[PDB]
DNA sequence: TCGGCTG
RNA sequence: GCCGA
DNA sequence: TTTTTTTTTTTT
């Protein structure tokens, strides 16, 4: 590809600009590439612009070499064309020639020494370097990239950083002023967040009301659901954007002219994102899964999501560890690991659910060692809590969501806190 | 499987193939091609490394060059969409019904067609001179006089042939080998071998048949009364009282007579694996092998324990006929000498 | 007219976002045009973007090939040129191609799966699906259109979720009154239901209850009995349906003409469903074999069931786990959530059984959390019912059920009922 | 295959008039087998009777044929044999046969049908069906039974079930009253039972009494063994046939004579069984040993068991299950079920022995609760007797056995019974 | 420079 | 590919 | 088929 790479050099501004600082004449050949080379690098010596091709001409007329290579070097500049190709695959694609040709260049340079080295020191070169230095010059190939930043320098780059704490870049507002409160600005980007509970004690209805708060904050939300149907979930959704309760809805209480006009007073806010619910079979879906879902949503339709909400994390499977290879603990862990990844690459909030264990299912209050499945899930996790319920509670229609873990805030400055549950319309109230 | 119809469509997606040769020997199937996976060689245009072959239970496609061996479905599912779909239709097709393919069971051989009547170009070795540069190489060979009324010297060899079989050579270029006639139970020539001479002769050292049903083995027409040993070559043979000879690379034990009192007598390589193969092939059979694993000599081949271990023809016959086993003794000697 | 398809997936941006998400590498030849293909897809997962022909033919086709794969690519590439086409009739032609060479892919497959199973097994191929499943495969590739229907968009499909709420076309209501009424119309189609009651407290009567209440209103009932022989299981569903004592049908009460007579009458009456009962050992079935009876009834006797009651969960074996575990939460999550994943791909109500812990035998209440089997499976489980008639019901000849577990509706609005049990006639009546 | 078919069909009245209902003229060939199958049905249309050799003669004699299909047709009824083969291998491979040709059928049938869809719609033929039908085809391909049984169907097959009642085709007798009173008719074919030993009752002698008391009803028994010898085995069950006492057969009372005459004259009575003792090391022996014991008894013995006691549940060992224990919940549940499903597939008898708890040693009366292998026996086992002996039963040479558990029966009925156990003559009796 | 060769 | 000429 | 770490679960 070195007549692409002199071609956008020589036309392309903002190719030039990034990788002119990684090129040097060795990387591309001996022939009509390297004097090509040769010429554009004299040239933007000379005067600090890229050149012309008339500009290569006048070049090869004044400045000349043998003619026999002349002819080549003239007639590889002929084809130089503009081609507006895209930008990340072309400095890829140049990052991966520059390697390529940098470690064949190395390993060409470490058997020269070497033979250099076998011949006796009465007819051997001095310019070569010595034995010793044969491992670090392969390191010197070894890193070569475009990645100007290794990493993230805390004195060199404390701009580039303030940027992200005037504009949050991370925060997603909850519209519910409790858990901004206790999250202090809602849940960040690239992160997973898990709701743990017992069995029917509310997990789904919970991943539902924050699906549905998402949904009004303008927000593209995919639930993929593994246990409950797209219907199911729908239903559940319904119940909190439509304000009907789910007995309102399966004794027919609510006439098609209140359902259509209630869906499309939604529909005319322009305010109100998308919302897609996804089934899986229990069991079936891992985090390759969901990327094939998330690409095919990004391409069969205009969608690309903001949040993710998967209806329960356990009935997943993971997507390195062969089924039911591992334990529970290995094998829980692994997903959460791949499901935090896919949130980090995605750079969206993905909630999900656990159960605890069988022995909290009865329990005023739950710990974080009550996690079903791995305890890894809690290392794994971002922000977690646990929904729990009691007689008493139920008897006011409440419930005692309180923070297991959290990367967001001090997680003892309300560690408990009683959250109205409406579980007709399943919805989320707060206490004020 | 169904080997009658991998070898038909085989035969289909690889005609139009370069250096294509349907190499159909009687019990033999196969197909000589440039691989498409790898294209071989330019030079080695005529040593195209694709082979087919479907003399077996199922059809495999193996290509040396580039290590590719698979199932004829898969060439076809990988090259032919089209014809892998016809294919594995029609094998379903015609798996259901009975195999109709021994109906036309007919046989195009026939009998003895081109008996060799004379030699031209050749004088008999007990015909030349004492001091005859064949003959002093047989001497250096040392094989007894007497038996040089068998073998025949030739300047001619390419005329010979196309004297015999014309056409076999575009040039007739003269070449000196030993012509070994090799004859029948009644006695008459079916076929002769030229025999390299010096250390090796320029090119295509092979036996010439008559015709392609003659028989392969040396001496039949001298084997007396007493037990037959079958040796690897004629001139070893003829060492060997009742000692036949079998020429050329495929050992088929049905063409071989005396069932009864044949005894095979190989090399004496341990090694070479092919070697062992063959000796398990024949004691797999229950036949009777000599095993040179108490041999005091170490040569090859027995003219080669004569000439360099100066062997006698006493020893070995008495080395042979002391050597015998069949069976599970067979199959002891064998796997003690193989390695 | 792979040309042509290739040719508008490189060189038009709407052809590419209308066509390429249903695109596939199967579907083009085993020749050029697949290789071609394939290194557009490994450009588009890398880049995200549809690369041009100089990114094709150097950055890409600069790869692992043969001679003659290279130069085919090359030959196809090359002969790629854009033409000015209409993108309706264009996006057409695309997908009657892509059904035409899914039907001829389909076809492929299942004429090797009859070769394969025509063979003899221990060369049988094992992964390859059997003879059973030929017509959904078919099916599969009628069903291939360039359709973007990837979840259930919450506005977009409004109209279709207040069709399946109009219609309840997921309830399959009980014929008693009183689980109506608490499960606000019966269970669900896709939905997994358990009883428990203990040891010889229930857990077959109400299950061979439940089997005769859904034959007297019409439905297909599979009685897959794993602790129970094929003939005990019909013989409580007889006392059921004919109001005679399961002791009379043994010590000969009951005359043929009376037994003859009534089953006639049953039969005769148009609201009688199919009652088919079928035993595997106890331990040797899993999902996979109840997918292949299900397929097996479905070709042979044309029944189709619309609920699924297996006799016991627990004594039953997981089709995804190979090595059997000791351990009985794993194993007893993992049976149930395979039964669970078949129950939603045949759209059936599933009702089976698990055992209650030894605590919970001869005592006054039951809890979630007397669950024995596995605490995974109360997880994905969507109806469970518990039996806790201790001494006193059974002298009046009741039992009380505590509906441990809800997906339907609030479990503690009607939380206790008292349903009227009938051990002789092994059924169930109200306390109206 | 096409021979023999149309050879039984001509030559034969059972196979003829089970297979005709499912022969169709496209099953065969385009050639002789079609038009000989022609002939046949339109002989057996014209004449409701199978048609002679000679009457296909003749009736190929009057027909319309060419020159080829007439020496065809000839050839192949002069082919015909009337050969005695068995009739369930007929009747398998002329089924397997019908179900390749119908296979076939279909899947040329829908090749055609998708050739003809890729034609001008102007140009097409109308007969043929459309695309959408094909995979309604292919299962009308997989719908041809020759045999349609699976399962038992209800309302299809009442008179089966009768007669099974009627006949008690599942009971078998245990020549004592108490036991056939408190089960109905005795133990049923295809279950397991189990004795529950209290403190120190002799799990053997009980399995030792039932071992004998089925011999003489001429029940094939097979007794294997693990803590015992084949040979003290075998002594017990002298002594509870020769009514000579177990410590006589060691001190030597009674002769050679008296032994000899005894075991000849049992030999005599035609109503004696055929007991094989066959021993395993403890441990050593898991349920699938069994299964090839029992094919090798039936293989080389011509022994088909009906009854199957092996000594102990507990000494037994899993059929797959790596870690092994004296005395865990586990390993008992899997090798109870593990018996069970032996025993369901066998349809054979099993009975096996079991321990429980120091609650149930004291205590005279045992619940299940007071069971060491509660919920995991109880859940598999059929039937369950707590045999307990007590010092004031002891005086009385008695025992109280207690059914636990009775998959058979009411378990209230007759729960407790005192039964004359006799330590010494391994017997037991009625008691007045 | 040719042919024949297992997996 | 290895062997034979 | 043992064997060891770890976790999770469950029974007594
Ligand atoms: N369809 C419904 N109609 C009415 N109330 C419902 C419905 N589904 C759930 N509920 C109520 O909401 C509570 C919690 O519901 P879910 O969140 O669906 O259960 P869950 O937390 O997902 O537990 P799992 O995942 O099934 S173990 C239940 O206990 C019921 O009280
Ligand atoms: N033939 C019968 N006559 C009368 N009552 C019966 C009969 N068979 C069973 N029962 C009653 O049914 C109950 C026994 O439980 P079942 O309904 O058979 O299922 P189950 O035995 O509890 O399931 P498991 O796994 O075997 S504990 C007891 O209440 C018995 O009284
Ligand atoms: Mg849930
Ligand atoms: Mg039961
Ligand atoms: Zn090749």
């Amino acid at each position: 590809m070195v007549e692409i790479i002199l071609s956008h050099l020589i036309f392309d501004q903002a190719y030039f600009s990034k990788v002119w600082p990684y090129m040097d004449s060795e990387y591309f050949e001996s022939g009509p590439a390297k004097n090509t080379f040769k010429l554009i690098k004299s040239h933007v010596n000379e005067y600090h612009s890229v050149p012309s091709i008339n500009a290569l001409n006048v070049a090869l007329e004044n400045s000349s070499f043998t003619e026999t290579e002349y002819s080549g070097v003239k007639t590889l500049i002929s084809k130089l064309a503009d081609s507006p190709e895209d930008h990340s695959w072309l400095v890829k694609e140049t990052e991966k020639y520059v390697q390529q040709r940098a470690m064949f260049n190395a390993t060409s340079k470490i058997i020269e020494i070497q033979t250099n080295a076998e011949l006796p020191p009465e007819k051997r070169n001095k310019k070569m370097p010595d034995v010793g230095a044969i491992p670090d010059i392969m390191r010197q190939a070894l890193s070569i990239s475009f990645d100007s930043y290794v990493g993230h320098d805390w004195m060199d780059d404390y701009e580039a950083r303030w940027l992200s704490y005037m504009n949050k870049a991370r925060k997603v507002p909850f519209k519910l002023r409790i858990l901004n409160k206790i999250t202090k600005g809602g849940a960040e980007t690239g992160t997973l967040n898990v709701l743990m509970a017992g069995v029917n004690v509310g997990k789904s209805l919970g991943l539902c009301s924050l699906a549905a708060d998402y949904l009004q904050l303008g927000h593209n939300v995919l639930y993929i659901s593994m246990q409950m149907a797209e219907e199911v979930c729908a239903k559940r959704i319904d119940a909190n954007m439509l304000d009907v309760s789910l007995d309102d809805i399966d004794d027919g209480h609510i006439s098609y002219a209140e359902y259509k006009g209630k869906m499309e007073k939604w529909r005319e806010k322009s305010t109100l994102g998308r919302l897609i619910v996804k089934q899986y079979p229990t069991g079936g879906a891992d985090a390759n899964t969901f990327r094939s879902l998330l690409n095919e949503l990004k391409l069969k339709k205009n969608f690309v999501p903001t949040i993710i909400i998967v209806d329960y994390l356990g009935i997943c499977k993971s997507c390195r560890i062969r089924v039911y290879s591992e334990n529970s603990y290995t094998t829980v862990k692994a997903i959460a690991e791949e499901l935090r990844a896919l949130a980090v690459e995605t750079e969206t909030v993905l909630w999900t659910a656990a159960q605890v264990g069988k022995q909290a299912w009865d329990s005023s209050d739950v710990n974080m060692s009550d996690i079903a499945e791995s305890a890894g899930l809690p290392a794994t996790a971002d922000f977690m809590l646990a929904v729990i319920e009691t007689e008493e509670l139920a008897a006011a229609e409440q419930q005692l969501i309180k923070q297991i873990k959290s990367r967001y805030g001090d997680k003892n400055k309300w560690n408990k806190f009683l959250m109205g549950v409406q579980k007709g319309n399943q919805k989320w109230v707060e206490i004020e | 499987s169904i080997p009658w119809i991998d070898n038909e469509f085989a035969y289909r997606a690889l005609a139009h193939l370069p250096k294509f040769t349907q190499v159909n020997n009687s019990s033999t199937f196969k197909l000589r091609f440039r691989c498409p996976v790898c294209g071989d060689s330019k030079t080695d245009q005529n040593k195209a490394r694709g082979w087919y072959y479907g003399d077996n239970n199922e059809g495999n496609i193996h290509c040396y060059n580039c290590n590719y061996h698979a199932p004829i479905g898969i060439y076809l599912k990988e090259f032919e969409p089209d014809l892998y779909r016809e294919y594995i239709f029609e094998i379903r097709k015609e798996k259901g019904k009975s195999r109709p393919i021994e109906k036309p069971k007919e046989l195009p051989k026939q009998p003895e067609k081109k008996i060799i009547k004379s030699l031209p170009s050749c004088v008999r070795l007990d015909k030349l001179a004492e001091d005859h540069p064949i003959i002093k190489y047989v001497k250096a060979r040392c094989i007894p006089k007497d038996k040089w009324k068998y073998l025949w010297f030739t300047t001619e060899w390419p005329k010979l042939v196309n004297s015999i079989a014309p056409g076999t050579y575009k040039k007739e270029i003269s070449e000196p080998r030993l012509v070994i006639p090799i004859y029948n139970a009644n006695g008459k020539a079916e076929s002769f071998q030229g025999r390299a001479l010096k250390k090796d002769a320029p090119q295509k050292y092979i036996t010439i048949e008559a015709y392609p049903e003659a028989t392969k083995i040396y001496g039949v027409e001298r084997v007396k009364d007493g037990d037959v040993y079958v040796l690897e070559g004629p001139i070893d043979s003829l060492f060997i009282e009742n000692g036949i000879a079998i020429t050329g690379g495929q050992l088929d034990l049905e063409v071989v007579p005396f069932k009864d009192r044949r005894v095979w007598v190989l090399d004496n390589e341990p090694r070479h694996p092919d070697t062992i193969k063959r000796m398990t092939k024949l004691v797999d059979a229950g036949e009777r092998v000599m095993f040179w694993d108490k041999s005091p000599w170490k040569s090859k081949d027995v003219n080669d324990m004569i000439r360099k271990e100066g062997a006698t023809p006493e020893q070995i016959m008495e080395y042979m006929k002391n050597n015998i086993a069949q069976g599970l003794m067979a199959k002891m000697r064998l796997s003690k000498y193989a390695k």
